[PDB]
């Protein structure tokens, strides 16, 4: 993973180099063939990873999160170019600093062959979110938004390594081959149900379960587009994808303790999409759905099935694109409109007939419309869980009208009826807007003609 | 016929032929604790690294 550090090293003073009018074009260019050459990881195997050192490793989980991560950073840098165009030539560059740090924790914390190296990586992917949201974040509260969301995470991730130390003085090791070869089953004791509430709240904090979902509707709201996008497509994934490397560790005491998590989403999925019928604010609706979709993923995680498994990665990558996608037309309305009220600006597609198109695809998508990747996750999630139990289709079943009852809700209130009549400054499509959206868009009909790459790690 | 002794002569130390053996444990000492080995061998380099917990160098 050698191969893809240093070219983010070498962007960092690409960007700290170019002049005052050639920063974007240089720096997308750059990372659209980064995206390109990040098709190299998919040399895997079906019964072995990708290891190229002691310190870097990618097996058939953290290969689809990493394209999808390098693939979202050139889609940041087109949304977050507009808004920004007032700004300091400095501050610009920060920004897109910012944006390249961002990108180059990410990438190196989801190849960490060492869980202790994840655990630090994991934390240090906390300051240019922070630093992006609580600086060009629009709305006066959002340093309540910026300090909730650190504390969550530090808070849950401080027992999380003083487990992982403990684990480490105890057993020897924290590699993932070797603790796959050195596994040891945990019995059903009061030391070992700490051990477990300290290794998994963490990531819970991080998905979020519902409960300690709060983080989610304010930091989702007040922060820019590029830091709405790295907290709705990213960062619970890097959550998701901890849980899914620390449960292997814990067994078999998981069968019997993870009976009250679980069903903290198996109802909490119901009332937080209710909260999607009756929400003012459209980027809090999309919020909420994304909440919805990380309590699918936190169900279908904990019941540790391989059915499961492959709907909980299908599901993370497709979530993660319709969400980007949707928060990327949020922000066009609200820089459109100049107000994030969903009921003020209506009619849309009387003026805005491609935009009208791209909101029915994006929500077509939202709903799990077949053949799309998002109906292959929650139809395995689906399969998994009735195995697991009969009655739990009902709790998944209802939440296929509410979801439905929201999303077709939020495709009509903005682009159907008639128009506002004092709103008169709604511009054309900008090429740009649209060639954002088919680059979130494309991708996602693409890989439902193969979707084999990202089934997970055991297909 | 018995000289007084000049300055500093009473003040140097003698010699004594004595019949006494020297006793080899005036202080009756019990024997001393065995001291600790100490270290042998070349100085050979590290084995693989400093092993904190992800570094080789």
């Amino acid at each position: 993973m050698l191969k893809y550090i240093i070219p983010t090293m070498m962007l960092m003073p690409l960007t700290w180099l170019s002049k005052n009018s050639m920063i974007w074009i240089n720096t997308t260019l750059h990372s659209l063939l980064i995206s390109l050459t990040s098709l190299l990881l998919l040399n895997q195997f079906g019964d072995n990873s990708l290891n190229f050192s002691l310190t870097f490793f990618s097996d058939s989980l953290s290969t689809p999160l990493l394209i999808l991560t390098m693939w979202l950073l050139p889609l940041m840098l087109m949304a977050s170019q507009h808004h920004l165009s007032k700004e300091n030539l400095a501050r610009k560059k920060l920004f897109i600093s910012m944006l390249i740090l961002l990108q180059l924790f990410l990438i190196m914390t989801f190849t960490a062959t060492e869980l202790i190296f994840f655990y630090i990586m994991f934390e240090a992917t906390l300051v240019p979110t922070l630093i992006i949201i609580t600086r060009w974040g629009n709305q006066t509260e959002r340093l309540n938004a910026g300090l909730y969301f650190l504390f969550y995470t530090l808070a849950g991730s401080l027992p999380l390594l003083v487990a992982l130390i403990y684990i480490q003085n105890t057993m020897g090791s924290l590699n993932f081959l070797i603790l796959q070869y050195w596994v040891q089953p945990m019995p059903n004791s009061w030391s070992n149900t700490f051990m477990w509430l300290a290794c998994m709240m963490a990531f819970m904090v991080k998905m979020p379960l519902y409960g300690l979902h709060l983080w989610l509707p304010k930091a989702h709201v007040e922060a820019p587009i590029a830091g709405s996008m790295v907290l709705a497509a990213i960062l619970l994934k890097l959550g998701g994808y901890g849980m899914m490397r620390i449960t292997l560790l814990l067994n078999p005491i998981t069968d019997f303790m993870a009976y009250p998590f679980i069903m903290l989403s198996l109802w909490g999925m119901i009332m937080t999409s209710s909260i999607c019928l009756r929400q003012t604010d459209l980027k809090s609706l999309i919020a909420y759905s994304s909440v919805s979709h990380m309590a699918l993923v936190i169900v279908a995680i904990l019941i540790q099935t391989p059915w499961s498994y492959m709907g909980a990665t299908a599901l993370m990558i497709a979530h993660g694109l319709t969400s980007s996608m949707l928060f990327c037309l949020a922000n066009s309305n609200y820089e459109r409109v100049h107000s994030r009220t969903m009921i003020l600006a209506r009619g849309l597609q009387t003026l805005l007939p491609l935009m009208a198109a791209w909101w029915l695809l994006a929500s077509l998508t939202n709903l799990a419309l077949p053949p799309s990747i998002n109906l292959i996750g929650e139809l395995f999630v689906v399969m998994s869980t009735f195995s697991w139990s009969n009655i739990t289709i009902i709790l998944m079943g209802l939440n296929m009208v509410i979801t439905a009852l929201y999303s077709l809700y939020m495709l009509i209130t903005t682009q159907r009826g008639k128009h506002t009549h004092h709103i008169n400054n709604i511009l054309p499509s900008f090429t740009r807007e649209n060639a954002l959206m088919s680059l979130h868009m494309l991708p996602l009909l693409l890989l439902s003609l193969n979707p084999k790459i990202i089934l997970g790690p055991l297909y | 016929g018995w000289v007084r002794p000049d300055l500093g002569e009473l003040s140097k130390v003698t010699k004594v032929k004595t019949d006494r053996p020297l006793p080899e444990n005036p202080y009756h000492s019990r024997a001393r604790p065995e001291p600790n080995p100490e270290v042998e061998g070349d100085l050979k380099p590290a084995r693989h690294g400093s092993r904190l917990f992800f570094w080789t160098m």
